[PDB]
DNA sequence: ACACACTCTCCAATTCTCTAA
DNA sequence: TTAGAGAATTGGAGAGTGTGTTTTTTTTTTTTTTT
């Protein structure tokens, strides 16, 4: 009833959006992007902000005043995704090639009802029917900046927010399938033959059901209506939810959790166990009919999503820009990329190279193979780390966990072989069973480390077997019977029997390892604590450093930073080297000599067990992945004695 | 309705009169002026209701009896006196009908009207009520519609209107139905306007009468409470908790058509308008501590001081005193730049025979902290002391609770083996992680371990080497910073000492009380919390490279000389000089780490692992 | 309805009932009482409503004159003989065990110190005809609770966790918290409660960390036992029951036992045992103390040239006070020092 | 307040009848 | 034989009224404390 002032007139704002679209430039910008609409090569737009602020910079330096649109388009964005859209349609240009036009059912029955109009002679249609489009905007850069451009826990979104465009941090607990959702429907009366359309907004509506149109009614012509698919529009929909990370919430509180929509283009961007800084627009859900006469005045919200930001690159995300091509260019340039991405992996821990170039290769990994009659054969690498209490094993296990994109982190004693793999939850109130996946499947195409290894439990261990060398998961419970993918590779650490390493007893026994799973492992590393007053004093004095200056001391050693290091492992693991006849002639004569080997010392103190086939395409999935960090397209002989060299290294610690 | 007008003239003269609150109004209007040019205070101010009476008695018991015909008017003056007052021009879409009046909340002197839930009763409706008791349920956080605003497209006019609930309002008024007008009056289609919209934030809270009350084993009596805007989240589950505000009832109470002949009663809550928490750790000093603990710092032997006042009834042990002095400081915790973690917190056991006031002295530690859980070892399993599945949800142990605090534990020799194995993660990592069905995630404890034990032969066993006397693996034992080793000599000057000491304790009388009624210098323990609050939030000292070329020195001596060590020396004995010369140079107030702290905690760590100075 | 008037194999009738302002918060749970109201229905088959009743009526610390008896006794110069003969006067012999119960009932004296360390008042004592004392201590006490080894519930003696969500409850050491409680078969008591009786008894508390509860019970009790090791180090003091084999007492009782088949008295002595630990709580003087620690020192030092331990000496001191505590005198003497270390011969 | 089921009422469309050219 | 003036019978347009709606196992997988 009552009306206000307020200090903002949209005509302005639409005047400046409508010289924005057709003036910018880093031809114009945006004229490019509506010729591909126009031509239907492309079906969305991205508005970028920073563009909005850069105009009224120029503007502003011209000598001229203008609105800050930027703030206006943050303050209330709802209303600015039509403004947008209604400049489009209104700026559009003309195609540059031919489309093809009868392919379209709404060309051909806007063409005839316009023809009927015609002949009758001698608005028509809601513009949501014909936008061929979606229109998305992108927050401001937090380097130029604004609230967009500052992230928010799950918990800061207060009911100030409502009707703003905001950006928040988490992660995604879960995530729906995709199924249709109306914007247009389409109808036809049968008498008369002519047809009607009605739009929808709301989460329900009422069908149309009697001719109203005015040449139908004074016909007298009382038809009926019928609904049709062919000529409706529909767009994809979707709906997640996300939770605040465990870290940030606060003692005794319960965490919480918001509910995201997604349509158009941007459908299946978000996946679950993803970390994420997803933005958008925050908005209340009215309810509906009877419902709101008696609902109150307490709100239900959701989240529009319009941009989504990952803070990892899955390694499946790769391609070869000259952006990065630069970048790996340095690398390759200055050589030894060996060593020094080896010496790069947690700087702030002395010495234990050895080990850190057998980690380097765990990240890279071998060749997945697929014979021709349909045998397949592990590509993953398996490593284990055991040795005396206090040398730093929990410590470099969770350094490496920070590198890899994919990967998660877990104990002996806090694991569940079933919570580790895969579990059939009754879960919901309904008495429905419901598989949910366990930590390997969570870390599929990634690395699992388990810390702890000791002291899990004898029977849980069990569960690993089929992960570790098949790569999947096979479940026959309650009322549930199928196989998971799990491409994961395992990382563990260890202490041996009775904690510090017995002289006494031969390596098999204090190992005290099955030998089923102790195979399982292509490379177990061996570390013991030996005191000796000229290394004792050199770590002493690097570790106080270190506490000093929180930097690792440097007189020559530059480490490469873990972004850079990433985009070079991701272009490593990409090339596929194959082997050649004189490099299999050498491992197959070395495979002998270590089984004979073997055969002679099973009596002996210095014994390990008995080397298995296993122990042969150990050394080919370390000969491969050391082909691959040097961007090779052939294994060499150099790689070959390079993975011999590392795997006999493991056992010199028994030697003082 | 002419007698609203007077209400408002009247509360005027009063915020007139009583400068004080000027003053509060006009520092939190340009506090949040400075900073919305690069967190902002609430628009509420708290008045003494004692004031108010000495001011009009007339005004003071209308508010305090009728406060739905007062509390209304007095806050519309002080919007008004807010307004009044200078702001920045300009104002942007959303602040120009914002819909937000500044709020209203009360102190001392109730009365008659100071309550609890059990005694809570009808003659109390529509009073201004205070009650106490201990927060046992909360509700999710939802928001809640009180003006939308809508664009005609034609016109080019902003339209507006405001919504109504019975919990939003002192007065009553006709319920809204929460519908958004579609059509102008004039039949324009309309818009609305989101962001210029207001809504506000509701919550839901429980509160029951303390159990220290309950009569007779009966059942106890609790009270819903409304809180909105400002109040929300500032309470959890567990709390006790002193909050104010009008009693109230609701609803047709059945006499709205209903099956059950009206025997059934009408509903009623309190609307929360302030809120109070009860102290059933923190304080806050005065200038009057800096300037003592800061000229205290400057005697030439402040560790000695502090730390024999430290359970003064107590007899002997002054190296674990100094020992405990030490880990209530603790050191500094290190977060490098690409995200590794290196430790700050001193972990401390000690085992030895019957009676020698082990218990007795663990007891102290739990009186003294700001943060302190205890447990006895055999009384607690793995999960229950880090962390266990409900319903999925995870729910939180001992050592997840005290999470920047110390955690107590007696008995540690009868905790199995499955138990302890759970801990090997806290005392190093400094977290707790799950992977059972249905969950996988990280939680933080960053707590500080004491623990007491028995030796395994019952007595400690000199003629036995300690690992046969101290059943427990390596790998812990090299989590403790510092392992103590403690016995009950028979000796005639020494038993002749500690028995007069203990009479002289017991031979004690409270200072208010007549003999028989039933109930150096040392710095008081009041003081000395204040004293380590201090110094553990204003100074965290830097290392230097004096103190440095002690530390390397006596690490490799110690490491590499052979000597009857009674535990086994790591990577983690460095870690231990390290903390222990940060945690002294701390109890001296430097800002940085000079030779002698490195001195003195080697001196300590020598006499604890190597057994003598 | 009332239980001496249900028909017999049947379970009680029961109706339900209203009242209003002066009439309200009147009566508490298993009173028995009188009612006045109007008989009548309300609505809740065909044509069929539920009765209930409307009430209109319901029906259902010393004075100077008590104290100057308990005064009296006070100043009598046998008084410690008349109370130990007034304790279970049909069991023949057994001088220190009726000594040692007089001072379990009226217990030391409770302090508080500047460095906020806690000093105990509780006194326990362990005995190996014994099924008769604990009943009479149930029967004289202000406060009592009275049960065998394997407790009234899955919560034993101490306490225990239970399942579907967990709880906890406790058993016969938490309810029996300021008062009295006594044990009637010590041995059989529980694999959980062998280890948790430690806190109990020396800290006074229970502390649980189990399946996400997290919570300490008090336990503020004085515990007598019997039974028929090292937990007897729990206790104050430990003595063995003996016996004798009379015919004439055997014949009196029973005697007696026919006679119902065909000195102090009980509510006198709790409530004078109440007055005395409402009034009094005294102190060592400086004498005792130096007493005391020449004692002390003396045992240990003829041991060693052959253990006592400070948790023993402040067990003394309770007794002592314990034993002051009767004359009403507010400070301890070497009289009662001299009774403390004879009555300490428990071996 | 929002789709439905059911009731009530008035008005004009229709067919039938009579009269005269 | 056509047609036009007057009367009677019926249909359904459409207006009105009242109404209803939100909201002890038994079998099977998994974690936890108890003997
Ligand atoms: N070479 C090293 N460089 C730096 N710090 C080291 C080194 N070796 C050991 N440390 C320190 O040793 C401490 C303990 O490391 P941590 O990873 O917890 O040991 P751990 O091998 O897991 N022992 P445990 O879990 O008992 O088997 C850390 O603070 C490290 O800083
Ligand atoms: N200076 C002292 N030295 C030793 N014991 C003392 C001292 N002062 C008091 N005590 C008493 O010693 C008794 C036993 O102390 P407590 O701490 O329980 O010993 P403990 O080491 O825990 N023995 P235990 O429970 O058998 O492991 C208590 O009653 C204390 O009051
Ligand atoms: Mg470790
Ligand atoms: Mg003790
Ligand atoms: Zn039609």
């Amino acid at each position: 009833l009552p009306s206000i002032q307020l200090p903002v007139d949209y005509n302005n704002l639409f005047n400046e959006i409508t010289d924005f679209l057709v003036t910018f430039k880093q031809g114009p910008k945006y004229m490019a992007m509506l010729q591909k609409v126009a031509n239907r090569e492309l079906n969305s737009v991205i508005i970028d902000l920073d563009d909005i602020l850069q105009y009224q910079n120029e503007k502003f330096l011209q000598g001229t005043q203008a609105d800050d649109l930027v703030s206006a388009i943050q303050q209330n964005a709802n209303h600015f995704t039509e403004l947008f859209c209604r400049a489009i349609d209104n700026n559009m240009p003309l195609p540059t090639k031919e489309i093809d036009y009868k392919d379209d059912v709404l060309d051909v029955i806007l063409n005839q009802r316009r023809l009927r109009n015609e002949r009758m002679l001698s608005e028509l249609f809601p513009p949501n029917l014909t936008r061929r489009y979606f229109l998305y905007f992108k927050p401001l850069s937090q380097n130029c900046a604004a609230i967009s451009s500052k992230p928010l826990s799950v918990r800061q979104i207060k009911g100030d927010f409502l009707g703003q465009l905001i950006t928040v941090r988490g992660i995604i607990t879960r995530v729906s399938d995709v199924k249709p959702a109306v914007e247009v429907i389409a109808y036809t009366c049968d008498q008369c033959g002519y047809e009607v359309f009605q739009e929808v907004n709301s989460r329900t509506f009422t069908p149309l059901s009697e001719c109203t149109s005015e040449e139908c009614s004074q016909n007298q012509t009382k038809g009926q209506l019928f609904m049709s698919t062919r000529a409706s529009k529909f767009s994809a929909f979707q709906e997640c939810k996300i939770q605040e990370l465990s870290q940030q919430v606060p003692v005794g509180h319960i965490p919480r959790s918001l509910n995201i929509h997604v349509n158009g283009t941007l459908v299946r961007s978000l996946s679950p166990g993803d970390i994420v800084d997803v933005t958008g627009i925050f908005l209340p859900a009215p309810y509906t009919g009877f419902k709101a006469l008696k609902a109150g005045l307490l709100t239900e919200t959701y989240l529009e999503a319009q941009f989504v930001r990952q803070h990892k690159k899955k390694f499946a995300s790769f391609s070869l820009t000259s952006d990065v091509e630069e970048r790996v260019m340095e690398l390759i340039t200055s050589g030894d990329v060996y060593n020094r991405l080896a010496k790069s992996i947690a700087p702030e821990i002395y010495g234990n190279l050895d080990v850190k170039k057998a980690l380097l290769l765990l990240l890279v990994g071998g060749v997945d193979k697929r014979v021709g009659d349909g045998m397949k054969i592990r590509g993953d690498i398996n490593v284990c780390l055991m040795g005396d209490p206090g040398v730093a094993k929990s410590q470099l296990l969770k350094a490496i966990c920070k590198i890899s994109p994919r990967g998660v982190y877990t104990t002996g004693k806090g694991s569940s072989g079933v919570g580790l793999t895969a579990a059939v939850m009754k879960d919901p109130v309904t008495d429905e069973m419901i598989l949910e996946g366990g930590a390997l499947v969570l870390a599929d195409n990634g690395i699992c480390c388990i810390d702890e290894f000791d002291k899990m439990d004898e029977s849980d261990r069990t569960a690993i077997h089929e992960v570790m060398e098949q790569q999947t998961i096979s479940i026959s419970k309650a009322g549930i019977n199928t196989t998971l993918n799990a491409r994961t590779s395992i990382l563990a650490a260890a202490n041996p029997l009775y904690g510090r390493y017995n002289p006494r007893l031969s390596p098999l026994d204090n190992i005290n390892l099955p030998a089923a799973l102790l195979s399982r492992f292509d490379i177990l590393f061996l570390m013991l604590d030996i005191p000796s007053r000229d290394d004792d004093e050199k770590l002493a004095e690097h570790v106080t450093y270190v506490h000093m200056h929180n930097k690792q001391p440097d007189l020559d050693f530059t480490p490469v930073e873990p972004s850079k290091m990433r985009e070079y492992i991701a272009y490593a693991k990409t090339k596929r080297p194959v082997m050649s006849e004189a490099v299999n002639d050498y491992v197959v004569q070395a495979y002998i000599r270590l089984r004979q080997d073997s055969k002679r010392e099973m009596d002996s103190k210095f014994s390990f067990g008995q080397a298995t086939p296993r122990t042969l395409l150990g050394i080919i999935r370390l000969s491969q992945a050391l082909a691959k960090l040097r961007l090779a397209d052939m294994v060499d002989i150099d790689d070959v004695e390079e993975a011999l060299r590392l795997v006999r290294v493991s056992k010199e610690s028994l030697y003082q | 309705d002419a007698v609203f007008g007077d209400r408002v003239r009247r509360f005027q003269e009063f915020l007139d009169t009583f400068t004080s609150y000027r003053d509060s109004v006009r520092s939190i209007q340009v506090y949040n002026s400075n900073n919305a040019a690069n967190n902002i205070l609430p628009h509420r101010i708290i008045i003494s209701l004692d004031d108010l009476r000495e001011f009009d008695r007339s005004f003071w018991s209308g508010i305090l009896v009728e406060p739905a015909y007062f509390i209304p008017p007095a806050e519309k003056a002080l919007t008004d006196l807010a307004d009044s007052m200078d702001d920045v021009p300009h104002p942007n879409a959303s602040a120009v009908s914002s819909r937000h009046p500044w709020k209203l909340s009360f102190k001392g002197s109730f009365g008659a009207h100071a309550l609890s839930p059990r005694t809570l009763t009808a003659q109390h409706l529509n009073k201004l009520v205070s009650v106490e008791g201990i927060v046992t349920k909360t509700s999710l956080v939802r928001p809640k519609l009180i003006r939308s605003v809508h664009y005609a497209a034609k016109t080019g006019r902003f339209h507006y209107r405001d919504y109504t609930d019975a919990t939003t309002t002192l007065t009553t008024r006709i319920p809204t139905p929460a519908i958004y007008p579609t059509e102008d009056t004039e039949g324009n289609k309309l818009t609305t306007e989101y962001g210029y919209s207001t809504f506000i934030d509701h919550q839901r809270i429980t509160v029951q009468e303390m159990p220290e009350m309950a009569p007779a084993g009966q059942l106890p009596r609790s009270i819903d409470v409304i809180l909105d805007d400002d109040l929300v989240d500032k309470t959890k589950p567990g709390d006790r908790v002193n909050v104010v505000g009008v009693f109230k009832s609701l609803g047709a109470g059945g006499m709205n058509q209903s099956n059950s002949n009206t025997l059934i009663g009408f509903k009623t809550l309190i609307l929360g308008n302030t809120v109070y928490p009860l102290h059933a750790a923190r304080q806050m000093l005065t200038d009057f501590d800096i300037r003592n603990i800061n000229k205290l710092s400057k005697k030439k032997d402040i560790f000695d001081i502090l730390s024999q006042s430290l359970a003064p009834s107590i007899y002997g042990h002054d190296h674990i005193k100094k020992a405990i002095l030490l880990m209530l400081m603790g050191g500094v915790e290190k977060n490098l730049e690409n995200g590794s973690h290196l430790r700050g917190d001193i972990n401390i056991l000690m085992v030895g025979d019957p009676s020698t006031a082990k218990s007795q002295l663990l007891r102290f530690v739990l009186n003294t902290a700001s943060l302190a859980i205890a447990t006895t070892g055999r009384g607690s399993s793995g999960v229950g002391l880090t962390a266990a599945v409900t319903t999925r949800r995870l729910e939180a142990g001992a050592m997840v609770l005290a999470d920047r605090g110390v955690v107590c534990i007696d008995e540690f020799d009868k905790m199995t083996d499955v138990d302890r194995v759970a801990i090997h993660e806290v005392m190093e990592q400094q977290t707790v992680t799950i992977a059972k069905a249905g969950i996988h995630t990280t939680l933080n404890a960053r707590c500080s371990v004491i623990a007491a034990a028995n030796p395994v032969f019952g007595q400690y066993d000199v003629n036995r080497d300690p690992h046969q006397n101290i059943a427990l693996p390596d790998s812990l034992l090299s989590r403790f910073d510092l392992l103590f080793v403690v016995t009950d000599d028979i000796n005639e000057i020494r038993d002749r000492s500690i028995s007069e000491h203990v009479l002289r304790t017991h031979r004690y009388l409270p200072p208010g009380y007549l003999e028989g009624e039933p109930v150096p210098k040392l710095v008081t323990i009041p003081f000395l919390r204040k004293y380590v609050q201090y110094a553990k939030e204003r100074v965290i000292p830097q290392l230097t490279q004096e103190a440095i070329n002690v530390i390397v020195k006596n690490y490799t001596d110690l490491r590499n000389d052979d000597n009857t060590k009674k535990s086994p020396i790591t990577a983690r004995t460095l870690e231990t000089l390290i903390r222990l010369a940060t945690a002294h140079a701390k109890v001296r107030l430097s800002k940085t780490v000079n030779k002698v702290d490195a001195k003195v905690a080697a001196n300590l760590l020598r006499f604890a692992l190597l057994g003598e100075d | 309805e009332i239980p001496e008037l249900v028909p017999v194999g049947e379970m009680p009738r029961n109706l339900t009932m209203t009242c209003d302002r002066y009439l309200t918060n009147k009566v508490i749970p298993g009173t028995r009482v009188t009612i006045v109201g109007i008989y009548s229905i309300y609505n809740s088959g065909v044509a069929i409503r539920t009765p209930y009743i409307k009430i209109l009526g319901i029906q259902s610390m010393f004075t100077e004159e008590e104290e100057e008896e308990f005064l009296q006794l006070s100043r009598n110069p046998k008084l410690y003989e008349i109370l130990t003969n007034s304790i279970a006067p049909s069991i023949f012999g057994n001088e220190d065990i009726k000594k040692a119960i007089v001072c379990l009932l009226m217990g030391g004296s409770k302090k508080i110190l500047p460095d906020g360390m806690r000093l105990r008042g509780d006194i326990n004592v362990l005995l190996l005809a014994k099924s008769q004392l604990l009943k009479f201590v149930e029967k004289v006490s202000p406060i009592a609770v009275y049960t065998s080894g394997k407790g009234s519930s899955a919560a034993g003696l101490t306490a225990s966790v239970q399942r579907r969500e967990f709880y906890l409850e406790g058993g016969a050491m938490v309810l029996a918290d300021g008062g009295v409680v006594c044990i009637d078969e010590f041995d059989k008591m529980r694999d959980e409660d062998r280890v948790a009786i430690h806190e109990a008894m020396e800290q006074q508390t229970i502390s649980i960390a189990k399946a996400g509860i997290t919570t300490v019970l008090n336990s503020r009790t004085s515990v007598l036992a019997a039974a028929n090791t090292t937990i007897l180090s729990r206790f104050d003091m430990i003595f063995i029951v003996k016996d004798d084999h009379n015919e004439e007492r055997d014949i009196s009782i029973a005697n007696h036992v026919i006679n119902i088949h065909t000195e102090i008295s009980i509510e006198k002595m709790k409530r004078y045992i109440t007055y005395c630990r409402l009034k009094c709580a005294p102190r060592l003087s400086p004498q005792a103390a130096e007493k005391l620690s020449s004692n002390f020192v003396t045992i240990r030092k003829q041991l060693l040239i052959n253990p006592i331990t400070i948790r023993q000496l402040e067990a003394i001191i309770r007794i002592t006070e314990s034993l002051a505590k009767l004359e009403l005198s507010p400070i301890a003497q070497e009289r009662h020092v001299d009774e403390a270390i004879r009555l300490f011969q428990a071996s």
